[PDB]
């Protein structure tokens, strides 16, 4: 098998966010599960989510997944056997505009 | 360094070069932070006076040496095999030999195992092969000895006397050892050297003691050493009970010397003396000094 072939890249899984946006709500509104619309596929924001409106582009938005990991290493072996993520923290920071 | 080589011969006559020229030869080297290792531990008493306290003596104590040791190797069964060799090399009930080589001679302290060795790192020692042994040894003689000086006189006269020379080079006072054949009477030296331990230190200078006639096959021993009976017979036979309350009491002090007398009467065979002197010091190296 060629090397084009192994690989089986492909350009269109390639998602770029062209445009985003950040909608809060107060934790009384029922979760959006999903923001697929039922009846036709549609982008459907449940009630209660309002948007922050517009943000600074350079900041950009930034999503931050910190790992707390510990290691867990054997008696006989001189490596870490295994490693445990204890818990995964989940941060965004972005630059809110509008007053 | 070239300057210091340190030895240890194991109770199983195994020879190891922890430290010196040769070191690691066996696989195994000497780390360093080794301790009650250089000078002998003594301890002072002292009494409440009139500004304090007063000096009331002193005491030596027994060697407590913390030491460790790498023993290494490329392959982990011959590591086995050294770190196996190693712990065969010590004992709790009979002691192995420790030799510090240096420009001042050769000095051997007698060592055992005070408690069981800490062998290993945390991880199981096949890993490395390399493993570090902490050993805590004792030394219940806390001087460091040479080999002793012994000297000979046989004599076919029935009277005869000779003198033995005698110097005492290291900075402690030793315990001199006779053997004498039997039969015939033996006077021999126990002078003070200046020793008040009795308050006699003047009085003693020339003090000779008469060990009790010897009987037909009753060579005996004659150690001034505290640790041990001053007069042992071979044969059994209580000679220290016809002896009427004397004994060798003084030992060769540091820096004194001199041709101690040894005198023999009613030998009808003659006799032979054999003195055997210590060399005793503090530390495994020092200058000789007078």
């Amino acid at each position: 098998t060629d090397f084009y072939t192994i690989k089986d890249a492909q350009a269109d899984l390639a998602i770029a966010p062209l445009n985003l946006t950040v909608l809060l709500a107060p934790y009384s509104t029922t979760p959006a599960t999903t923001l697929e619309s039922p009846t036709d596929g549609s982008l459907a924001i449940p009630p209660g989510y309002k948007s922050v409106g517009h943000f600074e582009k350079q900041a950009g938005l930034t999503l931050g997944n910190e790992f707390d990991s510990k290691d867990i290493e054997a008696y006989g072996e001189p490596e870490p056997i295994r490693t445990i993520i204890n818990k995964r923290t989940t941060t965004f920071d972005f630059a809110m505009y509008q007053n | 360094t070239d300057f210091l080589k340190i030895e240890l011969i194991g109770r199983d006559g195994s020879h190891w070069v922890l430290s010196g020229p040769g070191m690691g030869q066996q696989g195994v080297t000497l780390n360093p932070n080794l301790q009650q290792f250089y000078d002998a531990p003594v301890k002072t008493l002292y009494v409440p006076g009139p500004f304090g306290e007063e000096y009331a003596g002193k005491r030596v104590q027994r060697r407590e040496i913390v030491f460790s040791v790498q023993a290494y190797d490329e392959d982990p069964d011959t590591w086995s095999t050294v770190d196996s060799l190693w712990r065969w090399a010590w004992d709790y009930d009979e002691e192995s030999e420790l030799r510090v080589s240096t420009s001042d001679g050769t000095r051997f302290l007698k060592v055992r195992l005070m408690e069981e060795p800490k062998p290993y790192y945390e991880k199981d020692p096949h890993i490395t092969a390399d493993n570090p042994i902490v050993m805590t040894v004792t030394a219940t003689f806390p001087y460091w000895q040479d080999e002793p000086e012994e000297l000979i006189w046989t004599t076919l006269s029935t009277e005869d006397m000779t003198r033995f020379p005698v110097r005492n080079d290291g900075d402690v006072p030793v315990w001199l050892k006779w053997t004498l054949t039997a039969p015939g009477l033996w006077i021999l030296p126990d002078f003070s050297w200046g020793n008040d331990m009795y308050s006699r230190g003047r009085e003693d200078l020339g003090r000779t003691v008469a060990m009790p006639e010897l009987v037909a096959g009753e060579h005996v021993s004659v150690d001034s050493d505290p640790r041990v009976q001053t007069l042992i017979a071979v044969n059994g036979m209580p000679t220290q009970n016809r002896w009427k309350g004397n004994d060798l009491l003084y030992p060769l002090m540091p820096g004194k010397g001199a041709e101690i007398p040894v005198q023999l009467k009613n030998a009808p065979e003659g006799g032979a003396c054999k003195l055997t002197r210590p060399r005793w010091y503090s530390r495994p190296w020092s200058r000789p000094g007078v």
